[PDB]
């Protein structure tokens, strides 16, 4: 139900909810990548 | 890029297409092998008359 | 495994004649690597451009098939596959050229064929603009 | 079939089907099938010494 | 024919009196017209590794399953679920931890 | 990237062979010498593992992790 | 649905026609046209992929004398057909024989 | 030699079906019988010579551009008597007298000499 | 501007659309005097041409 987003260089969940700029909570660093959806993707073996 | 030499010299035209060549001897000497995926966008207007209406109709 | 001689005619000039079954098993097989960014930046009057949700459709309780691959906070997914024109970061901008209006400016994905988006990095300048980056793959 | 490192998961589903290998080279049976013809060397004229 | 060596996942055999025309015929045959058994699509739930979804599919599919493709039938066309008859299910879940 | 499940031309299944490949070479054998006690008599399929770089050891690395 | 389509020549009646094969491909055209140029009232046999993205083959028989060429079409068929029985039978005696004869050795 | 469209004698160059000159026989079948024996005649061509040369085979390899040993004794004698009488001509311009060619110097006559 | 009326340049008069590599090499070997063919093959060879506007001929 909220957004999750994981640190870049520690691997950490860091949810920002706030308007703030964007930082990691532990560490200072300040890129985050998406989490992998939850829904199912279909591929096929060819 | 003015006037005469970008525009009326010569000047871009639409219904067209540019795709990588590839040989295949199997075709007749007067025959090129268009991909489908180009020949569904290149359109040709045929008028509706009275030798090809149950062909434009399918 | 270079066979060098002449077959089927197919290789006239500099053509050469793979094999299907080398193709299949993974001969050649390569992944394309795109970019889509977009900025989110803040002006001079203190308005700022903003990402919408996914627009549902009250009908049906799902979100627009232009809208389909987005999650809740309107920037899309890694993992869903993107078609042609459809959304990947809900971009708004204020038209202010006494509330602000906002039209909106999409990110669209245009494209041949479909994509699988790998990672979507979100950060920030100092100047408090945002800026988002997709990896698109083929 | 991949290599992990600690946090990383993999949890798919697959379907197999039935399929011949004309259509792709997954469906094929044989490593490889071949036929060779049987050679018969034969002599012209006696070969001795060295 | 005579059979002159045979063990596990191999044969050879010889052949007398055969034309080419039949003796390619068995081999391509061999090649590329018994059925067998092979995944095609891969339902993906969570793949975080660094081995992509497309490519890891394609290496799925390369695997031999040990299904003895006789007592199967072809699934037809679309029909994505498919039944007990057309289809096998093979469901791979690793969770990498420390030690 | 990681070694290729099935050799190129022939269809020989190859992937099993390389942490076998790997622990006769740590034993000291030559290629020439493991490639043929590991049973790859077809080129094809001697030059899947005598011509394969395994990138994936050394991009693991570089891959996020708790 | 048919895989059968028979287009015959131009002024010759029936008796040089070219077989239109559908699904098929060098397999079943070069063993048949070699179990066709073993009947002696065939003159000319012979087949041609039409084109590599289609899976089609053109069978052309031309037979000498007066007989339509679907009979040694059907004849071609019913040969290689039984070749094909006697092969199977052969084969699985020769594997039978074989498993027979290791599992009597060292025991 | 065609005669009423059956090959008597001779091979197929390139000066009898290719693109380079007249004498091509598709230009003959172009001038006496219309366009479209032409193109029908290229059309069979080239759906039927790469149906031989795949069953025949043809092939390159470096078997077929090694040189045997006929041509590596003549190469060696050709090359010891080339650069002597390229010795001879050093010689006979910086240290003698050189015939000079007409209508050049000298050394320009060297260079026609070692040419 | 068809394929089969501009079968000659007009520079000279000398045809353009001609053979070209693998097919002067199939017909050159095909036309030695070294070549033979049993009934078979030569029927194969050219039952090849059987396509196309040639299939309906003798
Ligand atoms: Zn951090
Ligand atoms: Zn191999």
């Amino acid at each position: 139900q909220p957004m999750i987003y994981i640190c870049g260089e520690c691997h950490t969940e860091n949810e920002i909810k706030s308007r703030d700029p964007i930082r990691c909570r532990e560490c200072g660093y300040r890129i985050m990548y998406k989490k992998r959806t939850k829904r199912l993707v279909v591929f096929d073996a060819r | 890029q003015g006037r005469f030499r970008g525009n009326l010299s010569g000047k871009r035209v639409d219904f067209s297409g540019r795709t990588v060549i590839s040989p295949d001897p199997n075709l007749r000497i007067d025959e090129v092998a268009v991909p489908v995926h180009v020949a569904k966008i290149l359109t040709f207007p045929e008028k509706v008359n009275k030798a090809n209406i149950n062909f434009l109709r399918k | 495994t270079v066979a060098v001689m002449s077959y089927s005619g197919y290789d006239i000039e500099d053509a050469l004649v793979l094999n299907k079954a080398s193709l299949d098993r993974g001969f050649g097989r390569c992944l394309v690597y795109k970019n889509a960014k977009c900025t989110l930046k803040r002006y001079t009057n203190q308005t700022f451009d903003k990402v919408m949700g996914p627009m549902l459709d009250a009908a049906t309780r799902k979100p627009i098939w232009r809208h389909e691959i987005l999650d809740a906070d309107g920037i899309c997914s890694p993992g869903e596959k993107v078609e042609n024109k459809q959304v990947l970061v809900n971009k708004s901008m204020p038209t202010v050229t006494q509330q602000p209006q906002y039209k909106d400016v999409p990110i669209t994905y245009k494209g041949a064929t479909d994509s699988y988006i790998e990672k979507v990095m979100i950060s920030s300048n100092a100047e408090d603009a945002f800026l988002i980056k997709m990896l698109l793959r083929q | 079939i991949a290599q992990l490192r600690p946090g990383q998961e993999i949890d798919l589903l697959m379907h197999c089907v039935k399929g011949i290998g004309k259509d792709h080279a997954k469906f094929s049976p044989v490593a490889t099938a071949s036929y060779r013809l049987l050679p018969d060397i034969t002599l012209l004229e006696p070969v001795e010494g060295e | 024919v005579d059979v002159v060596h045979m063990d596990e996942n191999s044969l050879e055999f010889d052949m007398v009196g055969i034309d080419a025309a039949i003796a390619n015929a068995f081999r391509r045959i061999l090649l590329a017209e018994v059925p067998t058994m092979a995944v095609e699509k891969v339902l993906v739930y969570n793949n975080t590794s660094i081995v992509q979804d497309e490519i890891l599919a394609h290496r799925l599919g390369l695997i031999p399953i040990h299904a003895d493709p006789r007592l199967f039938e072809y699934r037809n066309q679309g029909d994505e679920e498919g039944t007990e008859i057309d289809t096998l299910q093979f469901r791979l879940q690793v969770r990498c931890t420390r030690n | 990237m990681i070694i290729p499940v099935r050799c190129f031309t022939c269809g020989k299944i190859v992937g099993n062979k390389w942490e076998a490949y790997l622990g006769l070479l740590q034993a000291e054998y030559t290629e020439g010498d493991a490639l043929d006690a590991l049973g790859l008599k077809r080129y094809c399929c001697r030059r899947m593992l005598l011509a394969h770089v395994d990138l994936i050891e050394k991009l693991l690395n570089y891959a996020p992790l708790e | 649905k048919t895989a059968l389509e028979m287009v015959q020549a131009a002024g010759t009646d029936r008796h040089c026609v070219t077989f239109v094969l559908h699904e098929e491909d060098h397999t079943l055209g070069n063993s048949l046209r070699y179990m066709i140029m073993k009947n002696p009232e065939v003159e000319f046999c012979g087949y041609t992929t039409t084109h590599p993205s289609e899976s089609k083959i053109n069978l052309r028989i031309q037979t000498r004398g007066t007989l339509p060429a679907v009979e040694p079409f059907q004849r071609g068929l019913n040969e290689l057909m039984n070749v094909c029985q006697h092969v199977l039978d052969k084969f699985e005696a020769s594997i039978k024989d074989y498993k027979d004869q290791k599992a009597s050795r060292n025991e | 030699t065609i005669q009423n469209s059956e090959l008597m004698s001779g091979s197929m160059d390139k000066g009898t079906l290719g693109s380079g000159s007249k004498n091509n026989i598709f230009y003959i079948l172009l001038r006496d019988w219309g366009q479209n024996e032409a193109a029908d005649a290229m059309s069979r061509l080239a759906r039927l010579a790469p149906v031989y040369l795949s069953n025949r085979g043809f092939s390159i390899g470096i078997g077929d551009v090694t040189p045997g040993q006929g041509l590596l004794k003549a190469k060696y004698e050709l090359l010891n008597a080339g650069y002597k009488k390229c010795d001879e001509y050093i010689e006979a311009l910086n240290t003698g007298k050189l015939q000079q060619q007409p209508g050049c110097t000298a050394e320009e006559t060297l260079e026609a000499l070692i040419l | 501007m068809g394929t089969k009326a501009n079968l000659v340049t007009p520079r000279n008069g000398e045809p353009l659309i001609a053979a070209i590599q693998d097919f002067l090499t199939g017909a050159y070997l095909l036309t030695l005097k070294d070549t033979f063919f049993d009934r078979a093959k030569a029927c194969q060879i050219i039952a090849s041409i059987l396509v196309g506007k040639d299939e309906k001929i003798k």
